[PDB]
């Protein structure tokens, strides 16, 4: 008495975690007599768009077309054979290394979680898209000269060819950059084949 | 006859949890039966006239089957998994929707 | 025949108030067979669709910190351990009504019919708010003093321990006991801590 919850919670950890990579610590709360535990909370979560709608679900719902053989858990094969559905392939030894960056067998359990905590890396759309928006004087359209004399000299200095490589692909109305379309397409939703 | 007289046992039960199954202190289930069936042998009572009268009685049981505990929707008590009064009015000869 | 369906709806039957007697004493409950869904459905309810396109996001955005079954689940013993870290304390005597809008196998499905039961509960809104919401004439707030009045008078007298505990906790604004607040605090919009 004062037990049967205690007892019963033991099952829990199987499907999850606490075998399959145990860097994210539990902490069981109760003692013997249990209206104390209330002060377990996990407290605070939503900082800014992250997990970016546009990217985040979309892949499992795939998981039935990345498991290959339905079994949950995909070999290097399951892989194998699915990007030879898409298009292009990476080799082997290039997707040994992905797969080595998850702790084992790449499962439901492991695959969702690998992806939960990876957000940082690009940056949150209007961060970028904002970028020649403040720096427009009053709403017309921003000079390429002044990103071209910008880049070149006063921050970090790119080199000639990085600059009008990415230079090139741009919608120049009339000297100046129609900076939105641009910043799609540094980012938006578009490019394929690259994981998972 | 469990099967023949229709009667699952489901335990505590449905939707929402709690009873029972209210237990008899040292009387027992099984033998006061027998008790009385050697005593209406003793009064005149044939074998299937004991199984006839046996069978009433069992007539008025299914007409509650009351178990565990009380019902919403109506009102009333039903009984549980099913077979409920329909078992009454087999044991009649009557219609069991009425 | 019935049985079979009620045997599913065992698992999935466990859903409301039978042992509702927990802690508090033993009440004539509600209780049983495949008729009485009907007056159990009472007021408090709403209820939307399968496909969610990206509405329900946040699924698959918060399940990381909370799993239990990764293939997509819940099961009886997981309340007795998670719970711990998101809000109040279970007794023995309230076990199973503490989880009671959940004892069943709960699949996308019927995580829909843990959200419509989020609009159903124990007698939401409808109920809880307007309760107090019908008592004055107008913008009310429920006239504090009458309120004691009632709780010392109408019918089962109560006890002094309540009243002083329920007098600091009492959000007055103002010359009169603000409930529909102290009430609608659990939802309204904008804040980000406990509860889950």
């Amino acid at each position: 008495m004062g037990d049967e919850e205690k007892k019963e919670k033991k099952k829990k950890s199987k499907k999850k975690s606490e075998e399959e990579g145990g860097d994210a610590a539990p902490a069981p709360p109760p003692p013997k007599p249990p209206s104390q535990k209330r002060r377990a909370q996990r407290s605070g979560s939503n900082v800014f768009a992250m997990f970016t709608q546009h990217q985040v679900q979309e892949f499992k719902e795939a998981f039935q077309l990345i498991d290959q053989d339905k079994d949950g858990f995909i070999s290097k094969n399951d892989i194998r054979a699915t990007f030879d559905s898409l298009g292009r392939l990476c080799t082997e030894q290039e997707l040994d290394s992905m797969v080595a960056e998850a702790p084992g067998p790449i499962n439901f359990t492991m695959f969702l979680t690998i992806f939960g905590d990876r957000i940082a890396g690009t940056d949150e759309e209007d961060v970028i898209v904002n970028a020649f928006n403040l720096f427009d004087e009053g709403e017309g359209k921003c000079k390429e000269e002044t990103l071209k004399r910008s880049l070149t000299t006063w921050g970090e200095k790119f080199s000639q060819d990085e600059v009008e490589e990415a230079l090139s692909e741009a919608p120049i109305d009339g000297n100046g950059l129609i900076d939105i379309k641009k910043f799609a397409q540094i980012l938006t939703k578009g490019a394929e084949e690259e994981g998972a | 006859l469990k099967a023949d007289l229709l009667l699952s046992d489901d335990i505590y039960d449905y939707h929402f949890v709690s009873q029972g199954k209210i237990e008899i202190p040292g009387v027992d289930d099984a033998e006061e039966l027998r008790l009385t069936d050697t005593a209406f042998d003793i009064l005149g009572f044939s074998h299937e006239y004991k199984t006839d009268v046996y069978k009433i009685t069992a007539s008025c049981m299914h007409l509650g089957e009351m178990k565990f505990k009380q019902r919403p929707r109506e009102e009333q008590a039903e009984a549980d998994g099913t077979e409920e009064g329909e078992r009454v009015a087999h044991l009649l000869g009557v219609n069991a929707a009425d």
